[PDB]
């Protein structure tokens, strides 16, 4: 930073260790005062190694002869005399970090505390960041899992991800913190930080278990709500690892849980289109799953859930691996809750395949249909109009619905104008057909 | 925009200070790759780094190689070409050069020399008296040109650190210095390595030889070490290049940069 | 432009030494490129012929391209200050261009003390239009790195009066 | 305070009706005690009938709000939050369990009365959309409200 | 205030300061730095942005207490 004016390298080697000698056990001020005043001299002459070279010494001395809060006043003056020089600083909070590490202790976690005060004075990306998140992430350890410490990690992170990073380093630690963000069950925050560091992929090509714990983090976040498009989305995004590293359970387990999940989402044309990309898997016909997803994807069937629970339901009791099945439905609560998403799913499906088969049909049996009564399959009914997705209009007191825009007369004889025209061009074109080869047929 | 992305490969031809490369590199490229967070959570990325070492290893270099992980448009610009007039008014310059720089946003604005002369003559200091500090100012407070929509930096390539304004040191100023100087012995040997890669002869691989006569000589007179070994041979009209040639290259600059120093 | 110099090396001398420096880093770049070109050093380009007037310098810039039998353009350095705004630098662009499209040239610009300022900065005045001449000149040092052709060869008396910008190695260096 | 109660009155925008009426409460800060209070109250109803009563519980926790809470102020929250449940009836509810509070005519009951009717609308489309025709005493079951009402609400929309 | 407020501005920013500069600044420039606010670091605006609105884009005329 600035030209070193004296230097003192001799003076500290002839007398640095002849002062530990004098103070082996530390009992000794005076001795760290002329030490001191020394680094204050090599200070004022700009000198770096000199300067850096004496703090590691003192805070070795300290190291030796034990004493914590000695330690913490000297280091806090250390730190705080008039900032001393950025290097000198970075080392001796490098070689505090070095030693915090190997002595259990009681009050360790005083000691980093006291030096992430000394650090959070700014100076943050500049001189050594990497000590003081490894000083947050040996306090999460320290305090083995709280709300509080989850919450530092989580407002710490953020200057050091944007400024230097590490491909493996930094990555893991935010996948340390949201799993304590998980813990903490916070929704808000833990969503936004997954979302802000998700951007940065184009390294989960070469990872060993970093991507799917990162998703298998994320997919409780996302499910615990209302999630359930994202859910099949990133359990393919795992479904997809085992296929560069074939392991069979996990494998058909990821694809249990992503054939369930796919067709549990609620319709759409992108849900659509991922139901039809994942049918055909070639890999996929081995599991009753393949025929569930055969079964319930397409073709307009009648999905009587309660016909279901027995018909394609053995994976709630015992399948091949039967695993992400018992964690969707076989738990009490979430289960039971996923079962009811299931339940009224299945609802809205057969309502969507109704709509573009049938006109008008009778309250009662849209009713038995839906597996519900009158005033349910009502309710239903208006929450997928009032959604827009189906144009359905219901006579409430004769209980009967229609499904066919009213026809305005312009379209209608344009419709049957273009019939006519097809029939017209189908004369044209059976005229020439029937002329050809009559003259085919009496080449005799 | 005179200088391009294309031939961004020097990261092997630096060769020294690999370690300094790389710092820089930390420092710069994350802004510059996705300044996004940076607003997403409400922090301000750097806007550049100052070099060291006047005459010694290739700042320029280092602007260019850098940008091999940035795939970025290096621009070598003046601030005597900026400054123009000694007015105020002289941001009109800085302004269209940053409209080019955002027109073609991966970009980074190499400076050529701000601390004119850093060893020696004027500095800051002396001659132009806060002409050179007022027209800094301007790009200081250009950090608001959107850093995060716009994948702008600026390299300060200064010769010595010494003038160099300490109110342009603090926070949301320049910030980032990066320590430049004349190579070391290991970064001299590289640097020659590196230098006699091009040259195909018989010769041999002393260069510590040639290192301990070379001791202090900047990359930019090492590569006309070997431009002048290159020169004595074809001379002598001799298709190769011994290490007497080296020897005679090596005393022959050592001889003219002692006297004209 | 003259299409070609006849004057001989003969008829000038006295600096020898210096001459025969100057026609190694040029005219062997000229004749003897090949050996450059397999030897795998480039060779320098800019050579800065510094003395007081009638030392020589345009005599031996025009034998040396006689030597070298290649294409020689003139360049009247101290009436490229020209009012019209990049005028020079169309000049210098120009100029560049031609030395490009017609073999490798030598393009010897003189009054270099009168092109460059050593950044003397004053209230009188402060080369401000010119710095723009003096920049695109730089920037056409480098065009003909690749295939090394086209020699720059600027005269002027007192070399010092130059900025240090225009003096490096792919630049101007050659000082004599 | 009166800029704001005329670009209320507009019924045009009413974000810089809340722009003025925290700018009179600003100045009203523990100055005049009745003039603050005043604005505060059109700042929150104007905020409200922004149909955002999101930020109305960070406006009410502000430490200037607590300075200056009041029966009434408690009576614009749950108003506030009465909206939030998309409830007319809550609506209703706040209205009569601080009446005399919010009972003023100028640009209190007058905008109180225009969002009930704005909820009552909203309420009616929102749940008419299925029904071909449907018979009014459902929908008035399903509003949550008696006959005579619900009808004469449902006429003065298609008068 | 067209912006309410500056998009809900801080209360310590007030215009007194960078408004009584005596330094031109026309009506258009008077938006640019209102605009100028644009620093979304936080959801407010504080004094120091308006301070780098005035500072950017300014010409240096003072010395009115020799006039009086
Ligand atoms: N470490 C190096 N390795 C290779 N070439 C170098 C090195 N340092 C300098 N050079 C050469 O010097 C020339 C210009 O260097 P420059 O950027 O002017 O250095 P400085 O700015 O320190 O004088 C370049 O063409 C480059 O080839
Ligand atoms: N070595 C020389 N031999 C013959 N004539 C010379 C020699 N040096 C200079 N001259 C004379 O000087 C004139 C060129 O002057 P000029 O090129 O302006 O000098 P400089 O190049 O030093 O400015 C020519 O007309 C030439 O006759």
């Amino acid at each position: 930073i600035v030209k070193m004016e004296v230097d003192y390298s001799a003076t500290v080697d002839q007398r640095l260790p002849e002062c530990a000698k004098l103070a082996k056990e530390g009992r000794l001020q005076e001795v760290i005062e002329t030490l001191l005043s020394l680094e204050k001299q090599t200070r004022t002459a700009s000198d770096m190694v000199s300067t850096s070279r004496i703090l590691v010494a003192v805070v070795k001395m300290c190291y030796e002869a034990k004493e914590w809060d000695l330690l913490n006043e000297n280091i806090m003056l250390l730190s705080k005399r008039r900032s001393q020089l950025k290097q000198a600083v970075a080392k001796m909070v490098q070689q505090c970090c070095t030693y915090v590490e190997e002595i259990t202790d009681l009050p360790i976690k005083l000691r980093l505390i006291d030096t992430l005060r000394m650090v959070t004075e700014g100076k943050i990306y500049v001189e050594i960041e990497r000590a003081r998140l490894t000083k947050t992430l040996a306090t999460i350890k320290e305090q083995n899992g709280d709300v509080k410490e989850a919450a530092s990690i989580l407002q710490e992170l953020q200057v050091e991800t944007y400024g230097s990073m590490e491909k493996k380093e930094r990555v893991e630690f935010i996948l340390e913190q949201m799993r304590l963000c998980l813990a903490v069950k916070d929704y808000i925050r833990t969503q936004i930080i997954s979302k802000k560091i998700n951007t940065k992929f184009f390294q989960e090509e070469n990872t060993e278990k970093l991507k799917l714990k990162y998703y298998n983090l994320m997919i409780q976040l996302d499910q615990h709500e209302g999630s359930y498009l994202s859910i099949c989305k990133h359990y393919r995004a795992i479904y997809d690892t085992p296929c560069i590293q074939a392991e069979s359970e996990k494998w058909q387990q990821a694809l249990k849980s992503v054939v369930l999940y796919v067709i549990l989402a609620p319709f759409d044309n992108e849900q659509s289109d991922l139901v039809h990309r994942i049918s055909g898997d070639k890999k996929l016909e081995e599991i009753p799953k393949y025929k569930d997803l055969l079964k319930l994807f397409t073709t307009m069937e009648l999905m009587r859930w309660s016909t279901l629970v027995e018909d394609y339901g053995m994976e709630l009791r015992k399948g091949s691996l039967e695993s992400p099945a018992t964690d969707v439905f076989g738990s009490t609560e979430e289960g039971e809750k996923r079962w009811k998403d299931l339940k009224n799913r299945v609802v809205e499906h057969n309502i969507r395949i109704m709509a573009k088969y049938y006109t008008r049909i009778t309250m009662k049996r849209m009713a038995q249909l839906l597996d519900l009564s009158v005033d349910e399959s009502e309710a239903f009914l208006s929450n997928l109009v009032v959604n827009k997705t189906i144009f359905a209009k219901v006579d409430r007191l004769a209980g009967i619905i229609n499904f066919q825009r009213p026809k305005d007369p312009n379209n209608l004889l344009n419709d049957w104008s273009q019939k006519l025209n097809s029939l017209m061009s189908l004369v044209n074109k059976t005229t020439h057909l029937i002329a050809k080869e009559e003259m085919i047929h009496n080449l005799q | 925009m005179s200088h391009e992305d294309p031939g961004n490969v020097s990261y092997s031809e630096i060769g020294g200070l690999s370690e300094q490369i790389r710092e820089l590199r930390e420092v710069i490229e994350l802004p510059l790759t996705n300044p996004e967070l940076f607003q997403r959570v409400g922090i301000i990325p750097p806007k550049g780094c100052l070099l060291y070492g006047p005459p010694g290893t290739g700042k320029t270099l280092l602007a260019r190689a850098v940008a091999s992980q940035l795939d970025c448009n290096f621009l070598k610009v003046v601030s005597s070409s900026i400054v123009d007039k000694y007015i105020g008014e002289s941001a009109r310059l800085i302004r269209e050069m940053f409209n080019y720089a955002r027109d073609h946003q991966p970009c980074i604005i190499f400076m050529d020399e701000i601390d004119a002369i850093g060893g020696r003559r004027f500095s800051e200091g002396t001659s132009a008296d806060r002409e050179i500090q007022r027209t800094l100012m301007e790009l200081l407070n250009q950090m608001d040109g959107f850093d995060t929509l716009h994948r702008v930096k600026m390299i300060m390539a200064t010769n010595r650190p010494d003038t160099l304004d300490p109110a342009l040191l603090r926070p949301g100023r320049l910030d980032r210095k990066i320590h430049i100087d004349l190579p070391n012995e290991q970064a001299r040997l590289d640097i020659l390595k590196i230098h006699a890669g091009p040259i195909t002869k018989h010769g041999e691989i002393d260069y510590e030889a040639i290192v301990k006569l070379s001791d202090g000589f900047n990359g930019a007179d090492l590569r006309n070490v070997c431009t002048e070994a290159g020169m004595f041979a074809i001379r002598a009209d001799h298709d190769f290049v011994v290490q007497e040639d080296f020897m005679k290259a090596v005393r022959k600059v050592a001889d003219s940069k002692k006297l004209e120093s | 432009v003259d299409e070609r110099p006849t004057e001989q090396y003969s008829d000038i001398g006295g600096l020898d030494k210096q001459i025969q420096e100057l026609v190694e880093a040029i005219v062997l770049p000229m004749n003897h490129k090949e050996k450059f070109e397999n030897l795998g050093i480039q060779p320098p380009k800019g050579v800065l012929m510094y003395g007081p007037p009638g030392t020589g310098k345009t005599l031996l810039a025009r034998a040396c391209a006689a030597q070298t039998k290649a294409t020689f353009l003139k360049l009247a350095g101290p009436q490229l200050v020209q009012m019209f705004i990049g005028d020079g630098a169309k000049l210098v662009r120009d100029a560049f261009a031609l030395a490009k499209e017609k073999a490798p040239s030598i393009i010897f610009i003189d009054e270099l003390d009168a092109i460059g300022t050593k950044r003397f900065d004053s209230e009188k005045a402060g080369d401000r239009e010119v710095q723009r001449t003096m920049l695109e000149l730089l920037n056409q040092l480098d065009g003909f790195q690749p295939n090394t052709q086209v020699k720059v060869i600027a005269a002027t008396n007192r070399v010092d009066i130059l900025d240090p910008a225009l003096l490096r190695s792919g630049r101007l260096d050659r000082k004599i | 305070m009166q800029s704001g109660i005329i670009h209320a009155a507009e019924e045009k925008d009413w974000k810089t009706a809340y722009s003025y009426f925290y700018e009179a409460f600003e100045g009203y800060d523990s100055i005049d005690s009745p003039k603050a209070i005043t604005s505060l109250k059109y700042m929150l109803l104007c905020k409200i009938m922004l149909n955002t009563p999101e930020d109305v519980q960070a406006l009410v926790s502000g430490k200037l709000a607590l300075r200056y809470a009041g029966r009434q102020t408690e009576a614009l929250k749950c108003v506030a939050q009465a909206s939030k449940n998309r409830s007319l009836a809550d609506f209703e509810k706040a209205l009569t369990d601080y009446r005399a509070e919010l009972r003023d005519d100028p640009i209190i009951s007058t905008h109180l009365a225009k969002l009930y009717d704005n909820l009552l609308e909203q309420n009616l489309i929102r749940v008419i959309e299925p029904f071909s025709r449907v018979q009014i005493e459902h929908i008035s079951s399903l509003i949550k409200l008696s006959k005579a009402d619900v009808e004469r609400k449902l006429s003065q929309m298609i008068l | 205030s067209k912006m309410n407020l500056s998009e809900e501005v801080d209360l310590e920013d007030y215009v007194a300061r960078p408004d009584k500069i005596s330094g031109a600044d026309i009506n258009s420039i008077c938006q640019e730095s209102g605009m100028l606010a644009v620093r979304e670091n936080r959801y407010i605006v504080l004094a120091k942005d308006f301070e780098k609105a005035y500072k950017t884009v300014i010409k240096k005329d003072e010395q009115e207490h020799e006039f009086y």
